[PDB]
């Protein structure tokens, strides 16, 4: 009902651009929280002035591998057509002892610098593991200066952080406090229905035979 | 520039790999202070990520500081040894020359190339013979190219010329250039000037 009231109404504003809201199946009320998250604050930023409030940035997505984390974000990134940054936990990991700091540094900067934003920080599981993990000293400069670059960012606005990762304990938890990511969601694995629209969704351009019955296919992969 | 006595030395240097890599994208330019060189900013075309450069202390630890402001170029040199061959007389050099004929252009100074400066330089030898005298005043470089902008010789001529004045080899080329009609021309036609 309400719930999904974001997701009623050429295509994608007319590689991995051209992914889109139609590119996404089985997964109807996780995207209508990413988008009513995600658009509101950016595309339309004159009613949390006009009812008087800070619409809350970090959301953090979490499920299994595979349950189509970073589609979601790219999608919705291409579909608001807002200034988007991409952070990659590994890429960023990669990086010589001192530069995997300024990266962040300099991409939120940017971030900030230009037009309505998206910083999707892929993988945050990786640049910033639970303290126990967290072994060595560059791995506590890395996610010290991430909780600086999310505290400082509050007062900015009209840029909207979007992490991923696999399990929520995964995360340092002093990244799940007010101001950091606070709003959260969780995929799970789709039912019938939504097996069935990401099964239509893939053989689109392939030659099926006549003799295919994608109905059947979904009803017998369970836990796909 | 002069040495730490108050003489004329002179001083030879190179810039590094990475100063070559880093003016190519801009990202550098000079400082009111000679020793520093600043740094750009991040514009819509050149994107410039934070600069560090590194040094090692007195305690032998390398340290990274950040210079967004200014850094000291001492990090972007390398630095050659100059020198003269030994007094030993090898005479491996291409010219006997650079005293005499006027150098290029120095139109500031009284030095100007023209007709009457060959007319007083490379006309008596011309005049008289003694090939050796006519080679050591022919193979001057600036006159190799004031003659060539003369463009009385044709470019066969002025090819025997080349390798008449550079070349260990050069009593047949000079006698078939003296010879030549081009050089012919060239010399009557100078005698003729005033
Ligand atoms: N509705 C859908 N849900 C999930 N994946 C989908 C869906 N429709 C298509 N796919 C395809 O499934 C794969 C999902 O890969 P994806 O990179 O999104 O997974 P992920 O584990 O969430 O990502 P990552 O680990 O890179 O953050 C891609 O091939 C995507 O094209």
């Amino acid at each position: 009902k309400t719930a999904t009231a974001i997701l009623r109404r050429g295509k994608k504003r007319k590689n991995m651009n051209e992914v889109g809201y139609d590119d996404i199946g089985g997964c109807r009320k996780q995207m209508a929280q990413i988008r009513e998250m995600v658009e509101l604050p950016l595309r339309h930023p004159q009613l949390f002035k006009a009812i008087g409030i800070k619409p809350p940035r970090g959301v953090l997505m979490y499920g299994p591998p595979g349950t189509g984390k970073t589609l979601m974000a790219r999608a919705v990134a291409n579909e608001t057509g807002a200034f988007f940054f991409l952070i990659n936990g590994p890429e960023v990991m990669s990086k010589m002892a001192g530069e995997s700091e300024s990266n962040l540094r300099k991409a939120f900067e940017e971030a900030e610098k230009n037009a309505p934003a998206i910083i999707f920080i892929d993988e945050i599981d990786s640049i910033a593991p639970k303290r126990d993990k967290t072994n060595g000293e560059v791995e506590r400069r890395v996610v010290s200066q991430l909780l600086t670059l999310m505290d400082g960012m509050k007062a900015r606005s009209n840029v909207v952080v979007i992490a991923a990762t696999n399990r929520p304990n995964s995360i340092d938890p002093a990244l799940r406090r007010f101001g950091r990511f606070d709003r959260e969601v969780d995929i799970g694995i789709p039912d019938a229905t939504g097996r069935l629209e990401v099964l239509r969704i893939h053989t689109k351009n392939m030659k099926l035979a006549d003799d295919v019955d994608l109905e059947a296919l979904a009803a017998e992969t369970h836990g796909y | 520039s002069g040495n730490l006595e108050g003489e004329i030395d002179i001083s030879s240097y190179q810039v590094s790999t990475e100063a070559e890599a880093l003016v190519t994208a801009d990202m550098i330019s000079g400082s009111t202070f000679p020793s520093m060189a600043y740094i750009n900013d991040t514009t819509d075309e050149r994107y410039v990520p934070e600069i560090f450069y590194m040094k090692s202390n007195e305690y032998g630890i390398t340290v990274k500081e950040n210079a967004k402001p200014a850094f000291p170029v001492d990090y972007l040199l390398v630095t050659l040894t100059h020198g003269f061959p030994n007094t030993d007389t090898e005479t491996n050099s291409k010219f006997v020359s650079s005293t005499g004929f006027p150098w290029s252009n120095r139109q500031a100074m009284g030095q100007s190339q023209d007709y009457q400066e060959l007319k007083k330089y490379l006309f008596n030898v011309a005049s008289s013979g003694d090939f050796n005298l006519l080679h050591e005043k022919i193979s001057n470089f600036h006159l190799l190219l004031y003659i060539n902008s003369l463009q009385i010789l044709s470019p066969d001529e002025w090819k025997l010329l080349i390798e008449s004045a550079v070349k260990n080899e050069w009593e047949e080329s000079l006698l078939k250039l003296v010879s030549s009609a081009g050089w012919q021309t060239l010399v009557m036609i100078l005698q003729e000037s005033g």
